[PDB]
């Protein structure tokens, strides 16, 4: 292509050809645009490209070309500024400064090229970070002086100052060393008094508005750090709160400026600063009432219409009111003359809380929580806000979001149906609405009941009947559970149920009856205290849920199962005892009908039902009775199990038989999840045959892979067979993680388990290995690892080397095996470190390779465990004392861990694990500077005899860093290691020195004295 | 007929390209192939106010593949800032991307999207996500994998750009559809297993 | 353009297209798959739209030529070749796969699919 001509630097640069590539990229499309993009990238990334920056600037008409020219300068100024001759530096400063002035004097350019001007200002600010003030002490006075000349220069200087403030105070932490950040902050601080005068004069002597807005935009940044006196000891609060609130083009930024002021913890003693903090709020609320809208305005409707900036302003108003009031509302709560201001501000927030905008509602909801929590404790305050809180009760109730328990929703067709997915992003909102509404109910429980009862009354008679109105009301009724007295709760709940019952009977329709069903289920499920005290009602509820388990509406059916177990988790005790006027504990009635009750349920719903029964059974503490109940509950799956066994012992191939087996195991898992240690008798009933079945299905899977290939693993048959193996493992993992008798686990379970799973895992092909084996072994080692030292060895032999070969070719394949692998190594390294001492030297080398391999993952699940294993391994070795194995470990692997930890610290691709990388590195360095390593870390020849490991460690690291970062000077490296070494007992300072180093390796000429920042 | 340039920024790995691809072809890409500089993609939507066309500039998040960086933002009329709710570092960097973005585009509508909510081990809790309030950004939990809220960013941007709060997506009319050695091409298709056979669909 | 058609069958599904160059299946859309019979030509077609965006991810006649094959990895999906789909305008040819929530939905889809083929035989 001809567009590639600009890549050849022997020839001069044809600026005309440059603009064509630029235009082809920004205004082109298709392949042309894609080709020009790749060209401009190669041009920009050329180390000599900057030398043609002034050339492009002068003779080019395309402003995008000049923008990319400044992007090349910014890149040079940032990383290679100090590598230039002192003449190229001043020259670059000259035609950057000269360019800015040249553009601000041409009124046409200044109006149309705001992008190129802002980019040029930002480029100048990069020079300032490098040169100012040590090599440019008159920049600020000359900036102030030049402002009085052209109105366009003054405005553009406000942009420069805004950006400088940002780069020094708002974005310096990640981009500068501590020393340089402090130097620039002190510099701007020392010269700010003059900056403020220019900014205050402009604001008072009004001007080109756009200059006023630019000045206010700069003030917004100053307010992040400047002393309080500049705010309260001048007339600026009055300017902001009155003058600049009137004009709408300054109102946005002014309101943001006042929000920043509002969020300052002011001296709690000065009475005058309190008057000023009151005054600017008074003025601000006055300007809004008169210039924008009164407190009665329908902000819900204004926001919906979205005229101009109304949505942005209403958001900013909400931020200002909530920010100020959360900090200073106590200033308004005593003085009677300020009561109206206090209530009008909150009345605006009431109106703001009616806007239909989730994120905005959360912002105001956060404030309401702040307020009602304060009124819940602070004496004599809630009466002030009585009327506000009544309105808020209405807002919250009418805007309740659907709880996660409610599984039915209206679709675009107008039908009530089941939910496709969960509404994961409304879960937090519901909790927040509940918290606030619970507080509001404690503050006036009578007012809340009156609202809800009458709202309910207007649902029976149909005044306000709608699905939305009954839903939000029901959700609110359920969400305040626990706020009322038992007796009030009775009368209340009784009233609600009666009218919800009436409402069902009353309503024709498939959909009406599904809505009212979900709402009744949610309310009753939310009031267990009431159910416990009314057995007759509890029984009726449960039986109705059993009826719903037969309804053809999927949502209602699924919700009946979740409500059932939700009630059981709280009321289990009332199912195990024999209630008055009952012939048997209700658990026996449930069990005896379990087949017909669950007949129409889906399998996972049946399992939930069994788990619920398991919860109940675990309340019976008479062993004989519990085991009997457990035996009764499992009677159906145990009869199917026994039938399956006889057949299995005749060579399972049936897809329907595999599904049956899987559901039997899943039922045992469900019951074991809720019974834990109590499940042991049922486990022992099936354990031996279950493990034989594990072996049988394994042979089938292997035989299938052999006859059909790896693709067999994708077939429904093989996947069905592996489900069996996974549920078996999950069942054993579930029990062992809850077992209380570890002697039986060791002497009964562990031995057959390892024989059944380990060799199968090892001798299957990679694609046939189940990562669930690793997960099961982790639990075994966690719980009884200390009792089976030889068992742990056998686990390593079987899974370590073959799993490592699966995951040490890239970071993506076998992601589950990857994660479970390092969870297993972690627990072994913690609970049974002896197993690693038995590894042959070659296998212990792979173990170290495996840990370092974990370091280099971006996956947090692997990375965090990799760094933890390394840390714990170093501790384990240190504990051993001065013995041969500990000595050999350091000689072999100390510097491997130091250099590897360093590599991931500096490669910019593992930012997420910096803290633990630092911790690991600090421990390794401290071992040497506490003489915890008894043998020398060097060779016989490398170093004179008797040289301390401290000396050699500094020499090793100085050489390592010199070759890995050759652009650093020897003094930078020496200063860095000296600081890093002195600070190996203070993690916070240690981490600061490492962060300073990560900054300096990104540029040339870093100041080596920056590493003395702590000293 | 009239089009809007949209710039999509965020840390590497947050799912920007996967998100755009889902909207272009409907596919879900499992592989992570880092974007090199930027990729431009036309993306049309059918609305009750006619069709709207987005020229999506899907930029690179990895520093060493950044390319022109902020040069991509020029002339942009809207933007999406992407992070990964399973990676806190990507949220901590949202203020940096937003900074570089609003320095070129001073007054454009921006959506903040927290991606990968389908993963249950979430790290950036909902309560923590507040950066958008003071910056007048719209926020959505999204999942390019489950399609959760995947249409919200574009529907909101279209309402802001067209200036119509009641703008809705509408069904594109469906015209009458028209009226060899595939045996091999079909054999390959049958014997290549479909992905994610455990999904509800 | 759907008011002059009758819905003979509807089911939620996920549609895939086979990329031969990459040798992998790629999702094309998830939503309601409908069998629409034109009341003027009595021809039956598949029309499938993505949820939310309502974009067409399938539009083609249920030709008598087509045959539903199984996929090796699924018992609730069908594979078949299509020679003229206009979901993206230009009538392209594709190898399609459609997966359903259950095996009954897959078998029921097969039954309705073959019925539509008979109607198109006229
Ligand atoms: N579980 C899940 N994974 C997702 C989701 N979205 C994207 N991914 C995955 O995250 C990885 C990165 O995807 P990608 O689109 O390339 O992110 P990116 O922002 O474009 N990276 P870059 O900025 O370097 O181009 C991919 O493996 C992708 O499958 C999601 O919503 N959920
Ligand atoms: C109304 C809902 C209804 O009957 N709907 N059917 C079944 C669901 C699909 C649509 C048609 N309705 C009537 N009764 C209940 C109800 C009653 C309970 O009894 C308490 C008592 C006494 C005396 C309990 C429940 C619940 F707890 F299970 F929710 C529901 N709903
Ligand atoms: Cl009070
Ligand atoms: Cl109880
Ligand atoms: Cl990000
Ligand atoms: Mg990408």
């Amino acid at each position: 292509g001809s567009m590639e001509g600009i890549l050849d630097f022997s020839n001069d640069l044809d600026i005309a050809l440059l603009d064509q590539v630029v235009s082809t990229f920004y205004q082109g499309s298709g392949v042309q645009q894609k080709q020009a993009q790749e060209i401009l990238t190669k041009f920009q990334d050329n180390p000599d490209a900057w030398q043609k920056a002034d050339q492009i600037l002068q003779f080019s008409t395309n402003p995008q070309s000049k923008f990319i020219a400044l992007s090349i300068l910014d890149k040079l100024i940032t990383r290679k500024w100090k590598l230039l001759p002192n003449d190229h530096r001043i020259g670059i400063r000259n035609f950057v400064v000269g360019m800015i002035i040249s553009m601000c004097q041409d009124d046409e350019v200044f109006k149309t090229q705001k992008n190129l001007i802002n980019k040029s200002d930002l480029t100048l600010v990069q020079i300032l970070k490098q040169e100012w003030p040590q090599n440019w002490p008159e920049f600020i006075p000359e900036l102030i002086g030049s402002s009085s000349s052209s109105v366009n220069v003054c405005e553009n200087n406000m942009i420069v100052l805004k950006l400088l403030s940002e780069e020094v105070f708002d974005f310096s932490a990640e981009q500068m060393t501590q020393a340089k950040a402090l130097h620039l902050k002190n510099s701007m601080s020392k010269e700010f008094e003059q900056i403020f005068k220019l900014c205050f004069q402009v604001l008072e002597q009004g001007s080109s508005s756009s200059l006023i807005v630019a000045t206010l935009e700069s003030l917004l940044r100053y307010l992040h750090w400047i002393p309080y006196r500049y705010i309260y000891e001048t007339n600026i609060l009055e300017l902001l709160s009155t003058k600049f609130m009137t004009s709408p083009d300054t109102r946005a930024i002014t309101l943001k400026c006042l929000t920043e002021v509002s969020n300052l913890k002011i001296p709690q003693d000065n009475d005058l600063i309190k008057r000023q903090t009151v005054l600017f709020f008074q003025n601000t609320l006055q300007q809004i009432a008169t210039s924008v809208m009164p407190v009665t305005a329908d902000l819900k409707a204004t926001y919906a219409n979205a005229n101009g900036n109304d949505q942005s302003f209403l958001q900013d108003l909400a931020m200002f009111l909530t920010t100020y009031l959360a900090r200073n509302r106590a200033l308004l709560e005593s003085d009677e003359s300020l009561r109206e201001l206090l209530l009008n501000a909150h009345q605006y927030l009431i109106q703001l809380s009616k806007i239909e905008e989730r994120e905005l509602f959360k912002t105001t909801l956060d404030y309401w929580h702040n307020l009602v929590a304060d009124l819940f404790y602070e004496p004599l305050k809630k009466h002030i806000y009585e009327e506000i809180c009544s309105q808020l009760r209405l807002v919250i109730i009418e805007n309740m979001v659907r709880p996660e328990e409610v599984l039915v929703v209206e679709n675009d067709e107008g039908e009530i149906v089941r939910e496709f997915v969960k509404e994961s992003d409304t879960i937090q909102l519901y909790k927040s609405e509940r918290e606030v509404l619970v507080y509001l109910t404690h503050l006036n429980v009578i007012d809340t009941e009156e609202i809800m009862i009458s709202k309910l009354a207007r649902q029976i008679d149909g005044s306000e009947w709608s699905w939305h109105n009954i839903n939000t009301l029901s959700w609110a009724i359920g969400s305040i559970s626990g706020t009322m007295s038992e007796d009030t709760e009775k009368r209340f709940v009784v009233t609600v149920i009666k009218d919800l019952l009436d409402l069902c009977v009353k309503k024709r329709g498939k959909d009406n009856k599904a809505v009212v069903a979900s709402d009744i289920m949610y309310v009753v499920g939310q009031y267990p205290r009431f159910l416990k005290a009314h057995w007759n009602f509890l029984r009726t509820v449960i039986l109705k849920l059993f009826e719903f388990m037969h309804e053809t509406h999927e949502g209602v059916q699924d919700m009946a199962c979740d409500t059932f177990i939700k009630i059981v988790q709280k009321c289990k005790y009332h199912f195990v005892i024999q209630q008055p006027r009952e012939s048997e504990p209700f658990i026996q009635t449930i069990i005896r009908d379990i087949q017909k009750t669950t007949a129409d349920l889906q399998p996972q719903q049946v399992h939930t039902f069994y788990k619920a029964c398991g919860i109940i059974i675990s309340e019976e503490r008479s062993v004989a009775e519990r085991n009997r109940l457990l035996s009764d509950l499992m009677q159906l799956p145990n009869m199917a199990w026994d039938t399956i066994v006889e057949q299995s012992t005749a060579n399972l191939l049936d897809s329907e038989t595999v599904k049956i087996i899987a559901n039997i195991i899943k039922t045992n898992v469900a019951v074991c999840t809720s019974m834990g240690a109590d499940f042991y008798p049922q486990l022992g009933h099936i354990y031996y045959n279950m493990l034989q079945l594990y072996r049988a299905v394994s042979s089938m899977i292997s035989a299938q892979v052999a006859a059909e290939g790896l693709i067999a693993t994708k077939t429904p048959k093989v996947r069905g067979l592996r489900t069996i193996k996974k549920e078996i493992l999950k069942l054993v993992e579930t029990y062992i993680s809850k077992a209380r008798n570890l002697d039986d686990v060791v002497k009964v379970l562990v031995e057959p388990l390892l024989n059944a799973v380990l060799e199968d895992y090892m001798n299957n092909v990679p694609d046939a290995r189940d990562a669930e084996v690793l997960n099961c072994m982790t639990t075994v080692v966690e719980k009884v690892g200390h009792m089976i030292p030889q068992g742990v060895i056998l686990i390593l032999q079987s899974v370590f080397e073959c799993t490592l070969d699966m995951i040490n070719k890239d970071f993506t394949e076998y992601p589950e095996h990857r994660v479970e692998f390092y969870k297993l190594l972690k627990v072994i390294n913690e609970k049974s470190f002896a197993a690693f001492l038995e590894l042959p030297p070659a296998a212990f080398k792979l173990f170290v390779d495996a840990i370092c391999w974990a370091f280099k993952h971006n996956n947090r699940d692997v990375e965090v465990n990799g760094l933890q294993i390394a840390l714990d391994l170093v501790k384990n070795i240190e504990r051993m004392g001065n013995v041969p194995f500990a000595n050999e470990f350091h000689k072999n692997y100390f510097f491997i861990f130091v250099s590897e930890t360093f590599f991931v610290l500096t490669d910019s691709d593992h930012k997420s694990g910096f803290s633990k990388q630092a911790l690991l590195l600090m421990k390794l360095i401290s071992l040497v500077y506490d003489n915890k390593i008894s043998v020398p870390l060097y060779q016989e020849a490398e170093v004179p005899q008797g040289t301390s490991n401290q000396v050699y460690l500094s020499q090793y690291l100085a050489n390592m860093l010199s070759n890995a970062f050759p652009h650093l000077t020897s003094e930078q490296i020496a200063s860095f290691l000296s600081a890093l070494t002195k600070q190996c007992k203070d993690l916070v300072v240690f981490k600061g020195t490492l962060r300073d180093f990560l900054v300096q390796i990104k540029e040339v000429g870093g100041d080596p004295t920056d590493y003395l920042f702590a000293e | 007929q009239v089009q809007f340039k949209l710039v999509l920024v965020g840390d590497g790995g947050t799912g920007k390209t996967t998100f755009v691809k889902r909207h272009l072809t409907g596919e879900f890409e499992k592989k992570y192939v880092a974007t090199l500089g930027v990729e431009v993609h036309p993306l049309v939507f059918h609305t009750n106010r006619g069709p709207i066309k987005f020229n999506v500039w899907d930029t690179a998040g990895q520093e060493k593949f950044g390319g022109l960086r902020d040069g991509y933002y020029i002339q942009a009329q809207c933007a999406i800032i992407m992070f990964d709710v399973t990676s806190r570092v990507t949220y901590k960097n949202v203020p940096n991307w937003h900074r570089d973005l609003v320095r070129v585009c001073e007054n454009i509508p921006i959506v903040l999207c927290g991606n990968k909510v389908d993963i249950k081990d979430r790290k950036v809790k909902a309560k923590s996500i507040v950066f958008h309030r003071k910056k007048n950004l719209q926020y959505y939990d999204i999942s390019a994998k489950s399609n959760y809220n995947f249409e919200k960013p574009f529907l909101w941007l279209a309402r802001k750009l067209i200036g119509d709060p009641n703008l809705e997506f509408v069904a594109m009319p469906a015209l009458a559809p028209p009226e060899a050695q595939y045996e091999h091409d079909l054999e390959v298709a049958q014997t290549t297993a479909l992905p994610d056979e455990d999904d509800d669909l | 353009m759907e008011e002059d058609e009758e819905v003979l069958y509807k089911v939620r599904a996920k549609l895939f297209r086979f990329d031969a160059d990459a040798k992998e299946w790629k999702e094309r859309g998830t939503g309601d798959c409908k069998f629409l019979k034109n009341k003027k030509t009595n021809k039956v077609r598949i029309l499938m739209r993505r949820d939310k965006t309502l974009k067409i991810c399938a539009n083609h006649i249920i030709a008598p030529e087509y045959t539903l094959k199984p996929n090796v990895g699924s018992d609730r999906s069908w594979v078949y070749a299509c020679t003229a789909d206009i979901a993206e305008g230009e009538a392209e040819a594709f190898t399609f796969a459609i997966r359903f929530g259950s095996k009954e939905n897959a078998d029921k889809f097969k039954e309705e699919f073959e019925k539509a083929q008979e109607i198109n035989k006229k």
